[PDB]
RNA sequence: AAUUCUAGCAUCCUUCUGGACUUUUACUUUGAGAAAAUUAGAGUGUUUCAAGCAGGCUUGUCGCCUUGAAUACUCAGCAUGGAAUAAUAAGA
RNA sequence: ACUUCUCCUGCACCUUAUGAGAAACCAAAGUCUUUGGGUUCUGGGGGGAGUAUGGUCGCAAGGCUGAAACUUAAAGGAAUU
């Protein structure tokens, strides 16, 4: 039932049975890895690469074509982000709400939602420190959060 | 969310037993369930079952007969000490003659009848009768 | 050695010189490791199983696969099915060093690597049965499209024999209606 | 009276994605032919972005809820 | 090095040996570390360097602070059975414990094995034998490991 | 032939002549050591019995039964066989 | 926009149960003597009493926590005439 809301939604991508598809496809393992390193250099997140691939170009999935996932390829090349994308987009959301909330102080609903996103940042950071995807002793501060994004 | 995989499937089984279905599917399937269903199948409580190999946990579809009155599960998985297998089934099973406790042991998953003669206790898993 | 490995090795440099030979040049890269004389029950002919070094079997030899199998079938009679030598790794593994034991090397992944390789069509779906006798009859539903060669219907029997000789496990194939 | 092992093609087509016996996607890919260019482009059925041509950008399809609309008379062949 | 008011000297080495260093082999299947032999530190209370037998028990556990000088404190964790309810219960005891300066960089939340010896001060009975580096994240006293 | 346990062969260690390695425990099994009295309990007509630890044969005398008074029971700790289950470790 | 049909996600509704309940009723109050999926909080006849005293929050009004002596054979629930 999600997490924070009461909503209980079943919507998801359901991946196919066969692997290394498709028979119709060709190109190469090598040429796809060049395209990913090109678009990462353009400045584009691991989610946004695989959207750009399956939409315009071929490849349904990169894990089908190459052995590796997209973030595995970026981290091998050394064109990976500093912090992971889900933690990035939660912090950027929290900074956006703090601009709104210190303009409009009487908005109680915005004050409620800022607790929920910043609570999620703290617990999701505690994951990423355990897996060593973040430097040790890395912590969220609402003073220094805005410069940390961009 | 979904702590015991075996605990869901035996409730799914025993419901659709009492309704009186010919066959039922269960989900998400495991290595423990196929071994638990295997030691029902020896004693003659269910027929055949397939286990579809979807690229996931998988689905187990069992043919069944009108034979199980009930099967259940003992969470928490208590420890028992060969002395105390007799004390459990006096409390738990409907009679001394028929029924089975079933309990994981370092010589594989097995019934309490097999656990007596091999002479090793373990952790209790469930039961059926 | 052995006798059958020489017989299969004799056939390969005949495939080189066949006036033109479409795939003769390509094979030179190809090399063979070992064989196994497997006979299907009530089999019309014994079917040779040819093992392949893994490096050779990747980019170098699986590019065609199908064309090569039909040539050795008409040349040598019999049937033939062509697989990679996967090393395996025993559970004790930690002894004698090593740490990760990557799961490509483990026993489930090797035996899955057999099936993809032996049928050679691909598999639409895979399913296993557990009988009241208590023997696990596996099933491997091949794709109904592209049935192609009549031999596939005859060769559908011998995969049960080939799978049983390697892994000691019962497998039944067939095509879904 | 029931067959969970061998379900019908008609009924399992109607069901949701994940509730089927083997789950697989009801989306697909398309070789699209825009009117001016002789070139062809491999385009996903549900496209979230406005897809441009192989040279001098026309426009193949605009994104919607589910399946993207294709721009005027232009043919498409499923893979 | 001579920090203190009295002359710190290693007993075992005589005044004739003034180059020579004494090092004990503690036994019980525990190897002598190399930094005991090579370095020039004293320690009276070290197993490997000075007069103290190790004898009786051996205790593994998690280090929870290293603040006081030449000594640590090691959180042991264990389950306690409660026979009515047929069910376990997480308890702990903080054993305070000596350690020797052969072991460089003993971080908080490290694993450490420690043998019993004669009472060196009031709180400490045990002396260290061997350490292992591992990271622990957040609080150390939360971290339950049974050993 | 069922029911136990165990060696091989499908590519399975070795340093030696039983122990070293297999991440670590829990768990279970067998074993050690743990006072008796009490408690259960073997044997025995205290006249029965609660008890008690005695007795029983026999004109034989260095009396005999090479006389009995068994045995179990007593979380944590020490040790050990083991393929599951569950923690935990890691990620040449 | 409307018609026909399928899919999930909502607030509900009708019908029915060899499912449950003391009954009223209930797709949950079902799968519970054929008793163990995970977990938080609360209750132990009726008064005395949400009172007394102590604590703590409050500008106050009061909130949260919260007894005893003595008292009593019935209080209480759902249906029937």
């Amino acid at each position: 039932g999600r997490m924070y809301g009461p909503g209980k939604g079943m919507s998801a991508s359901a991946l196919p049975w066969r692997r290394k598809p498709p028979t119709w496809l060709k190109i190469k393992p090598s040429d796809v890895e060049e395209h990913i390193a090109k678009l990462a250099k353009k400045g584009q997140t691991p989610s946004q690469i695989g959207v750009t691939l399956r939409d315009s170009f071929g490849v349904p999935q990169v894990k089908s074509v190459t052995g590796n996932k997209i973030l595995r390829i970026l981290k091998l090349q050394g064109l990976a982000p500093e912090l992971p994308e889900d933690l990035y987009y939660l912090i950027k959301k929290a900074v956006s709400v703090r601009k709104h909330l210190e303009r409009n102080r009487k908005d109680k609903d915005a004050k409620f939602r800022l607790i929920l996103v910043e609570s999620r940042i703290h617990r999701l950071a505690r994951y990423y420190k355990r897996t060593k995807q973040l430097p040790a002793t890395w912590k969220y501060q609402s003073a220094t959060a805005s410069a940390l994004v961009a | 969310v979904r702590m015991n995989v075996l605990a869901d499937c035996l409730k799914t089984l025993v419901n659709a037993e009492k309704r009186g279905r010919r066959q039922v599917l269960i989900r998400p399937s495991s290595k423990v369930i196929i071994k638990f269903l295997q030691c029902m199948q020896r004693r003659g409580y269910i027929g055949d079952f397939e286990i579809v190999d979807d690229h996931r946990a998988g689905k187990i579809v069992i043919e069944l007969l009108g034979r199980i009155n009930k099967c259940g599960v003992i969470s928490p998985r208590f420890d028992i000490q060969v002395d105390k297998i007799e004390q459990f089934c006096s409390n738990l099973l409907p009679s001394r003659q028929f029924g089975h406790l079933v309990l994981t042991t370092a010589y594989g998953i097995m019934d309490h009848e097999e656990a007596r003669r091999k002479h090793t206790g373990g952790k209790i898993l469930g039961y059926f009768f | 050695p052995t006798e059958i490995e020489n017989e299969v090795a004799k056939c390969l440099f005949d495939i080189e010189t066949s006036s033109q030979s479409d795939l003769k040049g390509d094979v030179r890269h190809l090399v063979i490791s070992s064989v196994k004389e497997v006979e299907v029950p009530q089999g019309r002919k014994k079917a040779f199983v040819v093992f392949v070094p893994h490096a050779v079997y990747q980019k170098t030899v699986k590019k065609i696969q199908g064309r090569l199998v039909q040539e050795l079938e008409k040349k040598l009679k019999k049937h033939v099915v062509l697989v990679a030598q996967r090393t395996m790794l025993p559970l004790d593994f930690k002894r004698k060093g090593l740490k990760v034991r990557p799961r490509s090397r483990t026993l489930t992944a090797v035996q899955d690597g057999m099936l993809e390789d032996i049928v050679s069509t691909e598999i639409v779906g895979k399913r296993m049965r557990v009988r009241v006798d208590n023997t696990k009859m596996l099933k491997v539903f091949l794709d109904p499209r592209d049935k192609q060669k009549d031999n596939i219907e005859d060769k559908l029997e011998t995969f049960a024999a080939v799978y049983k000789k390697l892994t000691n496990k019962d497998a039944v194939f067939s095509f879904p209606q | 009276e029931i067959d969970l092992l061998h379900p019908d093609p008609k009924v399992e087509a109607s069901k949701h994605k994940l509730k089927r016996l083997i789950p697989n996607p009801n989306s697909f890919f398309m070789d699209v032919k825009c009117p001016g260019c002789l070139q062809i482009t491999t385009v996903f059925s549900h496209a979230q972005t406005v897809v441009l041509c192989g040279s001098c950008n026309i426009m193949l399809c605009q994104p919607t809820g589910g399946k993207c609309k294709l721009t005027e008379g232009c043919s498409f062949r499923k893979k | 090095v001579q920090t203190e008011r009295a002359f710190q000297k290693q007993d075992g080495v005589s005044s004739l040996g003034r180059t020579q260093r004494y090092w004990k082999d503690v036994g019980l299947g525990f190897q002598t570390p190399r930094l005991a032999k090579e370095s020039k530190y004293v320690d009276k209370k070290c197993p490997f360097t000075g007069n103290v037998s190790i004898r009786g028990r051996v205790i593994k556990g998690m280090v929870i602070s290293t603040k006081m000088k030449r000594a640590v404190v090691i959180r042991r964790n264990y389950l306690h059975f409660v026979p009515k309810y047929s069910r376990f219960e997480k308890r702990h005891k903080n054993v305070t414990c000596h350690l020797s300066p052969c072991f460089e960089q003993v971080k908080e939340g490290d694993i450490v094995t420690a043998g019993q010896c004669r009472p060196l001060s009031k709180t400490i009975r045990f002396n260290v034998l061997k350490v292992e580096k591992n990271q622990v994240f957040g609080n150390v006293r939360k971290q339950f490991r049974l050993f």
